């Protein structure tokens, strides 16, 4: 509008105020993302990115908001003409869409640096003309709505961000780039990165926002940070109630990652009467089995996180197989560098870390350690095997020897009378799925790891030193 | 610390 009945709460003089907007915007038909974002954004700005002068909370004003709404409108409806693309029936169009998406685009700065903190919502847009990648899909979404373009609707996977529209909301339209140096798609489907089976498409099961879920999605893009080393303490409540507040709505049940999100405010500053952040993990598991086809790797990676902050070997180690196997059923493709890095990070640094602690609490007399739960070393082996699947059929190759000797040092980790109880059954039981593991079967008893022909194995090298 | 998609586990 912005109309009467949004304008009553201000001025928004504390968190609490900001919530009691955004579950006023949620009771309503179409939550207004333009006013929300403007709202978050204004109030991120004055609590991370310029504190100086704060003494509490940075009031939000109706007329800073309503000025800031009526650049964003007037922007956005001076900019797109809807005469020049009739809409057949409440559907949009893909020309629509692109133009749309260029209005936005067309608006940013030339020259700024994307991944920047802070330049995720509309008062960034507004204010300094700056958007990161995602931040732009959600903008041409706002502004779609503030359009009147109900069927527009923000995409997610777990890396990117487009959006759906049309008939059935059955189209999709690129609308902002992905990743650096990447060739931009915009106006494109998703169709050729569902087809080649990359995480970055989720084959398909990503999430296709409704309107709250695109509140969901703002709220999720809340940045606490102030620096590396300082968060602020009223975003982080900020965020943490906004995400209760659509949890308690319904409108976190098909998001996966912001379960997880939420999962880590409690962790970090629990509510009271709240499910654990275990229960929320959980949750967001559930979440991506029941609406995701259990394609997602966020949910597991969430979980794993948490166990390995409360340094919970096997726990860590389960859900980090569980991220593999839900991984080795895609093909790693161009653009699905995000999750080679988390693989690549947890496999050579965090459960090295993680076991290089356990031997030596394993040495200074640890029991049930996860070096002698030869479950762990299952776990272990599922989450290589899922990751040698996951390269299977791969039009770029996962495995390198800067992986082989993590694994020779992290399978050496357990001594030879725990890996010798994992049972590899052929189709503590374990059975393989990569050609690379079941190849590596024989080696994984040896009291003294072959570390030369575990390498052999993993990287597929067809030879040794000729000298 | 490095940008992530919003939703995205932290970073460390």
């Amino acid at each position: 509008g912005l109309k009467a009945a949004q304008k009553t709460l201000f001025p928004l003089r504390s968190i609490d105020d900001v919530v009691r907007l955004f579950a006023a915007e949620l009771g309503r038909e179409e939550p207004d993302l333009v006013l929300l974002s403007l709202v978050l954004g204004f109030v991120e700005h004055f609590l991370a990115v310029n504190r100086v002068g704060l003494t509490y909370f940075p009031v939000a004003d109706l007329s800073i908001i309503a000025a800031l709404y009526a650049r964003f409108t007037a922007q956005i409806r001076g900019a797109v003409d809807l005469s020049l693309y009739p809409r057949e029936g409440g559907v949009s169009s893909r020309e629509l869409v692109k133009k749309v998406s260029d209005v936005i685009w067309n608006s940013l700065s030339r020259s700024y640096f994307k991944d920047r903190a802070h330049i995720q919502s509309l008062f960034s847009f507004i204010t300094g003309t700056k958007l990161d990648s995602s931040g732009v899909a959600f903008a041409v979404v706002g502004a779609c709505q503030a359009l009147g373009l109900r069927d527009v609707h923000l995409a997610l996977s777990e890396d990117h961000a487009w959006v759906v529209f049309g008939p059935n909301g059955e189209q999709t339209a690129e609308v902002t780039w992905h990743g650096k140096g990447n060739e931009d798609r915009r106006g494109q489907t998703v169709n050729a990165g569902v087809a080649e089976r990359s995480w970055l498409y989720l084959k398909g099961s990503y999430m296709r926002c409704d309107r709250k879920m695109e509140v969901a999605f703002m709220v999720c893009a809340i940045n606490p940070s102030i620096d590396l080393h300082t968060d602020s303490l009223e975003l982080l409540q900020l965020q943490q109630k906004l995400l209760w507040l659509l949890y308690d709505l319904g409108h976190l049940e098909r998001y996966p990652m912001a379960l997880g999100n939420l999962a880590d405010l409690e962790e970090l500053e629990p509510t009271p009467g709240r499910p654990d952040p275990l229960t929320l993990y959980h949750k967001g598991i559930a979440s991506a089995k029941t609406y995701y086809r259990d394609e997602h790797i966020y949910p597991y990676m969430y979980l794993a996180g948490y166990h390995c902050r409360n340094r919970n070997v096997r726990e860590a180690l389960q859900a980090w197989a569980d991220t593999a196997t839900v991984i080795q059923d895609y093909n790693y493709c161009r653009e699905d560098e995000e999750i080679y890095k988390e693989f690549f990070e947890v496999a050579n640094d965090v459960i090295p870390n993680l076991l290089k602690e356990a031997a030596s609490l394993l040495e200074a007399g640890s029991q049930g350690s996860a070096l002698q739960d030869p479950e762990c070393f299952a776990h272990l082996l599922r989450f290589y095997d899922g990751i040698c699947k996951w390269e299977e059929g791969s039009p770029t190759p996962v495995l390198h020897v800067g992986w082989a000797t993590f694994l020779v040092q992290s399978l050496g980790r357990f001594e030879g009378q725990v890996r010798q109880k994992v049972r590899i059954v052929s189709v503590p039981v374990l059975t393989f799925q990569s050609e690379k593991m079941k190849g590596m079967k024989e080696l994984l008893v040896a009291t003294k790891i072959n570390s030369s022909a575990i390498k052999l194995q993993l990287t597929a090298q067809s030879q040794v030193q000729m000298k | 610390a490095r940008w992530a998609f919003p939703x995205a586990p932290a970073r460390r």
